[PDB]
Parts: C-alpha cells; structure tokens; sequence
DNA sequence: GAGAATCCCGGTGCCGAGGCCGCTCAATTGGTCGTAGACAGCTCTAGCACCGCTTAAACGCACGTACGCGCTGTCCCCCGCGTTTTAACCGCCAAGGGGATTACTCCCTAGTCTCCAGGCACGTGTCAGATATATACAT
DNA sequence: ATGTATATATCTGACACGTGCCTGGAGACTAGGGAGTAATCCCCTTGGCGGTTAAAACGCGGGGGACAGCGCGTACGTGCGTTTAAGCGGTGCTAGAGCTGTCTACGACCAATTGAGCGGCCTCGGCACCGGGATTCTC
C-alpha cells in the first residue's frame, strides 16, 4: 500500500552510509520490517503523549522526549 | 572502464565523507501518517517533528547496518543476508 | 566495665 | 528495636486470598519487596517526568493513568486501567 | 412519537416492520443476515455490499425515530 | 474507618501516600493517585501470584521457590519485555537447547 | 425507570461486569461490547450520563 | 570414551539446578582485590560478596548465551576469543 | 595470584550453564580479564558509594544501587 | 522572559577561541546537551540525596556523583576545577 | 598504453549568520528564624583471622575419534548498463482550524491538633522426616 | 540367605497463632492559589494547482560467490592416579555500625531593586553552485 515508499535505492544509500559492501534482495523487506515496526513504537509512545496533554499535534519536543523514553535520544530539539 | 565494483567504494566514500539525508521526505511523511491515520483520527503534526523522525531513523539504520557490517565481517562473508540482522536485533535486545 | 556488665548477664542468662 | 517497612504481610495474604493453601519463604518476600518497590519508584519518577513535561505541577490520575497506559509492553496494562478506574469509582462512591 | 413505548420496543426490529418502517438517508457526495439483528439495526432487510460507493454513505433510521421523542416522556435516557 | 477500606482495596493507600509526599516526586499530590498506584501494584503482584501459583503445582511443591518465578516470568512474553533487562540472582536458565546443537 | 441496551436502543436484559454497559442478547455482546476499544465507554454512556 | 552422552547429561544437569558455580573463596579475594584498587583493607560484607557472586554469573552466563549463538551462527560449535568480542562489541562495549 | 584464584572448571561450568558444548583453552584468560573490567567498573561505584556513606566498609545497599546504575539492575 | 543559554557560550566560546564561529542549529544542538546534563546530574543529585536521607544537598554529594558517571580523568580534572571555583566562591 | 571519474582553481548572487538598541522581567541584596547537618558520645553486632578434620573437587598424563579446516566443481543470482515513465519537488495561493494567552474563579489540596487501633515484634503448639523393632513370606 | 512390608515407637524439626505497643493514618478545621473555562487573535499546514526532471522499473549480458562434498589431522572428551586446599565449624578479638543528644549556622522566606539577556531590525561576506582544467586507478 504505502510500506514501498523506502523502495530499493534509498535501503541501498542507508546500506552505504552503514557500511555493507553488497546486499542481497531479501534485506530491503526486513529492514522496512523493523524500520515499520521501530517507527511503530516510537509513535505508539507519541499517541500516549498526546493524548495526555489534550492537544492534538505531535512537535519535535514529543518525539525528543520519546526518544529519551526509550534511551535513544538526539539533540537539536530541545533537551 | 567496466569494473566489478569500484564505484561503490567511492560512493561509500563520499557518504562517509558527506553528512546529508539520504532518505526522501515525501514517502517518509506519508507512511508516518498512514501510521497515525491507523492508530487514531485527524491528528496534527509539526515539520521539526517529521525531520527528528528522519534523523532517528536514519541513525538507527547507521547503527543497524553497521551492526549487521560487523556481524558479517565475522561470518566471513560479504554479502549480507537476513540471519545476520535477526541474529543482531536477538542479541541487542530489540525483541527478546 | 561494659564487658563485665555483657558477660554477667550471660552468665545470668545461661 | 527498628520499625522496618516492608508489604511482605500484604503480599502474603493476598497470596493467602487467592491461594488459601500454598506456602512461601522469606527469600521471596525479599524478592518481590524488591520487584514492588522498583516498579513503585519507576512509575512514580515516570509520572513525575511526564507531568513536568506537561508541565503540570501536581500528580492526580490522569498523569499516572496515562504512564500505565504508557509504560509496561500490554495486556497488565490492559486489565489494569479498568481495575484502577474501579477502584477510584468505589472510593468515590464511598 | 410512539403510542406505546414499552410494546413498540419489541416488535420494531422484526422484517415486518423494516420493510415499511426503516428510512434510509443518502450522504451527498461527487451465518445468514437475516437472523443477525445487527444487519437489521445497521443495515435494515435490504442486504449489505461493503464495495458499493453508494451503500456506505448511508443512514438508517429504525429505532431512533421512536426513541429520541421518549426522552421527553423518560428523561432518564 | 481505613482508607484502603473505603476504596474496596487490599494494598495499603496510606502507606503509597506516605512515600509519595517524603519521596520528592510532586510537590502537590491528588487523592486518586495513590490509589492507582495501590491497584496497580495489586493488579501486578496479583498477576504474578497467580504465575508463581501454576509454577507451584506445575512442579507440585508448595513452596513457591524463586525459580518457580523464573519459569513464570519466562513463559509469557509480556514480563520477558518487562523483566528481560533486569539479572536475579538465583535464577538459573531456563531450559532451551537448540535443534541444531542436538546430535543427529 | 426503564433499563435499556446502549448498543442498540432495545430492551437491555444483561450489564455486562467488565465495562458496565447494559446489552440486549448474545451477538452484540460478542462483536460489539466485547471487542470494543477503550474510551469508547465514556461517550458510550455520556447518552444515559452513566460515566 | 564415549562422546556426547555425557556432555548432554552435563548440559542438563546444569540447565535443571541452581547450584552456584563460582567458589566463593577465590571470588572473594578476586573482588576484595579489584576493591583494594580504591579502598584497601575494605571490611567487606557477606551480602555485597553474594551480590558480586550473582552478578558475575547472570553476566557470564548471558555473555556465553550470546558467544554460543553467534558461534552457531558461524556454523561451529567450538568457541574463539574474537566471538567473545564480537558479542562485547555489539553488545555496547 | 588473583588471576588464576578462578578455577578453570568454574568457568567450564559457566560455560555450561551458558550452552556451551566445545569450549577452546585460550578462552579462560580473556574471560577473566572481561570479569576483571566488570568488577572492577562495578566497584568503583561500589566503593565510591561507600565514601558516599561515611563508611570504611561495604555494606548491600551500595552495591544494590551499583548494579541499578549501569542498566543490570539487581533482584 | 524565555530562557536560554546563548550569549553565555558565545562568551565563553570568545575566550577559548576568539575566532571561531557556530550555527543556530549547533546552537540548539547543544541547548539540548545543556539541558540534558543537567537533568542526568539533577537527578542524580536527587536520588543519591534520597539514597541516605540527606534533605540537604550539599557540593559533596553531587561531588561524589560527577566522579560516579563520568569516567576519570575527566572526573579528576572536573573536581580540581570544581574545588577551586568553590574556594575561590568561599574565599569571597 | 586509454577513460570515466575524480580533485582543484576561479567567478557569483544570496540569504542566512553577526551587531544594536528597547526594555522587561529576573538575578541580586538584606533581614529573620527554625530546623537539619555535624560533631561528640554511647552500646553491641558482626567482620576478620587462625586451627584442624574431612574429602570431593581439581591437576596431569594417555589416547581416540569426530569435527575444524583445506580444496574443488558448480549453477546462478546479483551487478553494470540502456530505455521508458512516473512520481518527487519546487513556487505559490488561500483557509480555517487549531495553538497561546489573557482573566476571573472556586475548591481542594497544603498545613496543623488530636487519638486510637494497624501492623510490627516476640513467645508457644502442631503436623512432616529419620531410626528402629520384627517376624513371617517369598525370592 | 536375605530383602521386605507394613505397622509400630520415639522423637526431633520447621512452621503458624495469641499477647504488648506505639506511632502514624484518619477525623476535623483553615487558606489561597492552581486548574478550569473560554474568547480572541494569529499562524501554519493541510489541499491544490502545474511544469519538469532526477530517478525508479524493467530487461539483459556476465562473473565471481555461495552451495555441497570429500579427505587430513588433531584437540577436546573420557578416565584413573594423585594431590589440595575448599568447606565446616569453632573460637577469640575488636573495629566500627548504629542510635541518641545537643548545638548553631546554612538556608528558605520576604520585600525592594537594578541590569542584562530576548528580540525585531539591520547589514554583509562564506559557502554552495557552476565551468573548465589537472590527475589518478582501472582496463
């Protein structure tokens, strides 16, 4: 449906900047697997977040601190 | 002239080298709203939020690709295959 | 005069 | 001597409640002593935070309902909004 | 308003009354159902297609055209 | 006349509202918190004891040993996602041995 | 006063125990009172002012 | 010499108890040793020692699950230096 | 001798205890260096929990808040 | 007034080197390292005040703390600086 | 020895990164008191150390066989490249739905006096294991 | 000749109940400021235009890489002789853990004040972009 928009050459640019060599075709459907899965989780804590404070939008301030819900936090969005 | 590979080691190189996203907005924020859309109805979302997502999830590919580089430099193999990244999220703690 | 006091109430004890 | 704090009785009887006839030992009120005291101070901070973040200065229970909601994987979870919704009904009831 | 609320309850859903007594209304845009009583209640006697355009943009007024005038007679709904 | 009575509950409410007014997390307290932490607190322990009480007569001992909560705690995957960082002591290893790993 | 079904509008012979909503018969507790998602209850019995 | 049978009775025999590997005289000194790097004579306590113990072990014990999985991995029961690395490595550390 | 104080069968009984069924000689003194930087990580925070107390000993507190520091928390 | 730290690292930042510039974005980036450090370390300095009962906290404890989570060397050159600047407060 | 594919040197708007004034809250200074940290002093728990019997666990040498490893023939499936084509992205325009904040308000939670029974601490009885008799029967 | 079967008879051994007690949770009274609501302005983002364009989909030649298979040796498993220094357990000694008493000075609280960092506005040059020439692995 819309799973196929991180289509085959932009795993292969995530595989590069990772730093693979070659790839075969079965790792573009498991990296979008757990990319699904992992980007699944970090909006399962948005959803909790927003609805907590009544509000219906989802800034940078509610990922940042779910990624630091989660112990895998980034700076440039506040602290 | 025609080689078996080397422009992949100047593509690497050059990306190493360069700090840009690699992953295109468009499909990203679309599928995200596909996710929200599935989860609840008519939310709002914000542009820094939409590159903070981008930047998590390209950081977590570095560190799972990286990860999967390391487990198959072990294996003695170059190319890469799905035991080695499901054997990596087992190990880390991503699923069990 | 502690440890005499300890060993006479064991003593007393026992 | 020390007055010690520990719900070793209250997690011995409810044990007793739902089980009228199995036993226990001492090492396993030490043992969930520290499973309940751990998960207390992990909920609580967690509340704290959230609250802070929301920037709410007090703790009712809608911050604390909203990290179950939030915190463990599932299905306790599940079970346990309902149950504490419940409970806070009886109380108010009451 | 109904005459009888108490009897008018249980009879409404019968397939004598949905035939005569169910109003479907149109939203303007560009294992059998017959002993379910949630095909009745949702979707009256008429048979349900999900893949019509124009079956899902659809009302059905079966029960609540006798409730909604009760809550003046019984406050308590 | 207790609290913890009139809540309908078992696990103690004066006790959690104690340790949350010293314990320095809010400086303003409501009433209803303490008694969402009190149900569940008893809804977890109540949770787990029913686990550790089909352990028990799974190995037919009435004594709940902590290895009795191991094996509980490892049979369902909800409490091996919440309890799968933490280390006990006394616990063992739960018993998986590979199909490969087994002669022929 | 009358109990009624919340699902339906019927005449609500059974309350269930978990979420305290009064139903009809046996199906709409199977696929409507039981699969139902959280908070759907308290505009579910906003109608009745039951919450 | 019988090869296996033993070995399985072995794995078993240590996969059902819960006996405690590590004696508890040597570790003490070990761990009374790595504290006297910071405090030297530290009077030492019999619960801090068995939470050492128990410590070490729950370590040791996922470190070895993660170097025989990633050796059965590799398609080789028998255990390398550089699989306990590998493990260290993509473990955190 | 606090290297070789550690049995080489006790390690073989980890190693056990861990699923292993072929185990090399050269692995027992990586093992115990690994240990030796763990135990070592674990009581610096031990020991400092101790002059944290106003205390010339060690106790089971501290060493219960060492091992919740780093993310390996006791039970 | 809405808070931040900018003109204190630019000052900062016009001692150490007087001819180097940053970003709003680097900016930002280490707002929220600021930020961050200063919630690791102040609740740290709650709960080892919580550990012992302490319902005062004083320079030690938290002392103690920067030599519990930050690794040596660091930690050594962290507390010199930390000592001085305390008894160059007092000393006043 | 050639060739795509790099690195390097020079011009070009530009648009996003340094000053500056206005000024408004926020850090600074001073007085007061009531409590918690620190020091002194106190009683006993428990940690350290050494002696000696028991002995099951550990070292060490000997050998044997599967398993780690070295090499080999093979499909064959990914890799470079030409050709459509199809969605991405930039520039822009208007809406309107939602975020902030002002502004009173009231209630319920902070704080304090009292007091009694809930839970903690310390005794006594009451069903599970261990040796022993013992004598006739069956193997 | 010996196990044994099934009940003794003593007989300890680990575990759950019946009295003290003390202290903190609950009932009752006072206050004030923190959510509660809501209205209004403003701002940004969600749709919707359309060109055009780097880039994905698709198919095809080709080449090393992964697959099972077979032999060579050796390393860990197994075993028995010979230690050994772990374990129990026992006793003797004394540091130090822990509780109490008391003091007093750092620090919360309150009222007035001054000043400096936030921000809108203004101004200008560092870097990406583009164009063309040197240079380096690769065939």
């Amino acid at each position: 449906d819309n799973i196929q928009g991180i289509t085959k050459p932009a795993i292969r640019r995530l595989a590069r900047r990772g730093g693979v060599k070659r790839i075969s075709g079965l790792i573009y459907e498991e990296t979008r697997g757990v990319l699904k899965v992992f980007l699944e989780n970090v909006i399962r804590d948005a959803v909790t977040y927003t609805e907590h404070a009544k509000r219906k939008t989802v800034t940078a301030m509610d990922v940042v601190y779910a990624l630091k819900r989660q112990g895998r936090t980034l700076y440039g969005f506040g602290g | 002239r025609y080689r078996p590979g080397t422009v992949a080691l100047r593509e690497i190189r050059r990306y190493q080298k360069s700090t840009e996203l690699l992953i295109r907005k468009l499909p990203f924020q679309r599928l995200v709203r596909e996710i929200a859309q599935d989860f609840k109805t008519d939310l709002r979302f914000q542009s820094s939020a939409v590159m903070a997502l981008q930047e998590a999830s390209e950081a977590y590919l570095v560190a799972l690709f990286e990860d999967t580089n390391l487990a198959a430099i072990h294996a003695k193999r170059v190319t890469i295959m799905p035991k080695d990244i499901q054997l990596a999220r087992r190990i880390r703690g991503e699923r069990a | 005069e502690k440890r005499l006091e300890e060993e006479k109430q064991d003593t007393i004890n026992k | 001597k020390t007055r010690k704090e520990s719900y070793a009785i209250y997690v011995y009887k409810v044990l007793k409640q739902v089980h009228p006839d199995t036993g226990i030992s001492s090492k396993a009120m030490s043992i969930m002593n520290s499973f309940v005291n751990d998960v207390f101070e992990r909920i609580a901070g967690e509340a704290s935070r959230l609250a802070h973040y929301n920037k709410r200065s007090t703790i009712t229970s809608r911050e604390i309902q909203t990290a179950v909601r939030l915190l463990l994987p599932g299905e306790l979870a599940k079970h346990a909004v309902s149950e504490g919704t419940k409970a806070v009904t009886k109380y108010t009831s009451a | 308003v109904s005459r009888n609320y108490d009897e008018d309850i249980e009879k409404i859903l019968t397939l004598e009354n949905l035939d005569t007594n169910d109003v479907v209304v149109e939203a303007p845009f560009t294992y059998d159902w017959r002993n379910s009583i949630l095909h009745l209640f949702l979707r009256g006697p008429r048979p349900h297609d999900s893949e019509n355009i124009h079956e899902q943009h659809q009302m059905h007024l079966n029960v609540e055209r006798i409730r909604v005038p009760e809550v003046i007679f019984q406050p308590t709904m | 006349k207790t609290r913890s009575s009139r809540a309908g509950l078992q696990f103690p409410v004066g006790r959690v509202h104690r340790l949350l007014r010293k314990g320095n997390y809010a400086e303003r307290v409501g009433a209803g918190a303490p008694v969402y932490l009190a149900a569940v607190l008893e809804y977890l322990t109540a949770e787990i004891l029913e686990l550790a009480g089909n352990a028990a007569r799974d190995n037919k001992k009435t004594r709940i040993i902590p290895r009795h909560l191991q094996l509980a705690v490892r049979n369902d995957e909800e409490l091996n996602k919440l309890l799968g960082r933490v280390t006990i002591a006394q616990g063992g290893v739960l018993p998986n041995i590979q199909s490969v790993l087994l002669p022929k | 006063a009358k109990k009624y079904c919340d699902v339906t509008g019927l005449k609500g012979f059974y309350k269930s125990p978990t979420n305290n909503i009064r139903y009809h018969n046996a199906e709409i507790y199977q696929l409507i009172v039981k699969p139902m998602a959280p908070g759907v209850d308290q505009e579910y019995l906003k109608l009745r002012g039951a919450n």
